């Protein structure tokens, strides 16, 4: 039952907290790109991923489509991700998008990316899976 | 302590509670806590409902109904790097983790 | 500051309590409607009372006026009250009233009936502003 | 009363609190209240925040820090008549004054 917090799949994704030091950070040595693509391999998705820093349903489908489409904007993860600068995803809430006025742009639908991450307890990369958005709904 | 109702610091450790073995990261974080009084009258600046104010009155003429009670009335949320049901480790966000503001209800 | 509940404009109006009770309750000597109407008198609405059982804001108007139409039943008030039967209105929560669907029909203004009520400390009829219905708005 | 987080009754006489020189008509009304132990685990009947299950357990560690608080978490309103501070009397809704479920915050 209530044996821990349950998540959530609202998106944007909230920074992670994380208190740096040379130890729960990689050490150069570990940091061969040459052997850390490998790892990734065919997980790495350039187009969104960079070494250094660069019925009526489907109306509602085809319409929020049209008017709340997504945002993206190059964002730094850290040292201790790998790639470091990972191209998210945002909506429009700008302007509303229906009419009469009164909606705006939301989140719809996530789309999971798989990158490295440095841990320790003694330390190594992992993959991990980073959401980012693909549909925006125009809802209220 | 009998100061009124206000938040108060609170960093939880992982670890501490035994969740280290499904949180990957971060090692904790600052949730915070409300604690004080919520007393008669409630203040200007104590975020109330109509049931709180009601309920203090009748605290105030029969002390067998407590008082309202000083919770958190707005919240934030965290991401958190866990493993799953599916055993992969996902980052996801977790609403109604940090205390932002405490009021009476 | 906090010294009692604060009230509120949402319509239509939760039906207020009231335990009955010959004493509570008006006593036909002082039911007489022709007394009755006089006390009354030019707040009398025979539109909605009966004495016997029956820039571009303009836009969000317009648009809402026409498919958030306020909608009246009439009802029943008790006893305690003078005239006995009030026309309420209510929206046509029903369908979505935007594009993309979303948002729904609500009161957006209200108007200030008056019609009497039969208070006790010792008793007698006084006059009270009932609100009802006069705009839906188109929102969420 | 070591009971758990639940609904309790309580009835609200305006002349009892002094409010039956604005309030003309209830004389009162059905508020309840919510009162009863928030104890760990939180089990599945009980409606509680991401917060209040984190704050739970680290109550179970640290005593110094306090359980998770037992407090309305649904309410519905309810017409008053009374009079304004035009001097008119005035019906209108009061929202947030019936208690109408109980959980851990």
């Amino acid at each position: 039952l209530h044996i821990r917090p349950a998540p959530s799949d609202n998106l944007p994704l909230v920074d992670l907290i994380e208190h740096p030091d040379p130890i729960f950070d990689p050490k150069e040595k570990d940091l061969n790109e040459t052997l850390l693509r490998s790892l990734l391999g065919g997980h790495y998705d350039p187009g969104f991923m960079a070494t250094s820093p660069p019925r009526r349903k489907l109306q509602m489908w085809l319409w929020s489509q049209t008017f709340c489409p997504v945002l993206y904007a190059w964002n730094d993860l850290g040292s201790r991700f790998w790639p470091r600068y990972v191209k998210v995803g945002s909506c429009f809430s700008k302007r509303s998008c229906s009419v009469p006025e009164g909606m705006v742009c939301k989140p719809s639908k996530s789309v999971h990316l798989t990158v490295l991450r440095w841990r320790c307890q003694r330390c190594g990369w992992i993959p991990i899976q980073y959401p980012i958005i693909s549909e925006c709904k125009c809802s209220c | 302590l009998k100061s009124s109702c206000k938040r108060h610091p609170l960093y939880v450790d992982f670890s501490d509670v035994g969740w280290n073995d499904w949180i990957v990261a971060p090692p904790g974080y600052h949730a915070f806590y409300c604690h004080g009084e919520c007393p008669f009258p409630l203040a200007d600046h104590l975020n109330s409902t109509n049931h709180a104010i009601v309920q203090t009155l009748v605290n105030s003429v029969n002390s067998k109904i407590p008082k309202a009670c000083c919770v958190p009335t707005e919240l934030s949320a965290i991401s958190m790097l866990y493993l799953d049901e599916n055993e992969k480790v996902v980052l996801k966000n977790y609403q109604d983790m940090v205390v932002e503001g405490c009021g009476c209800r």
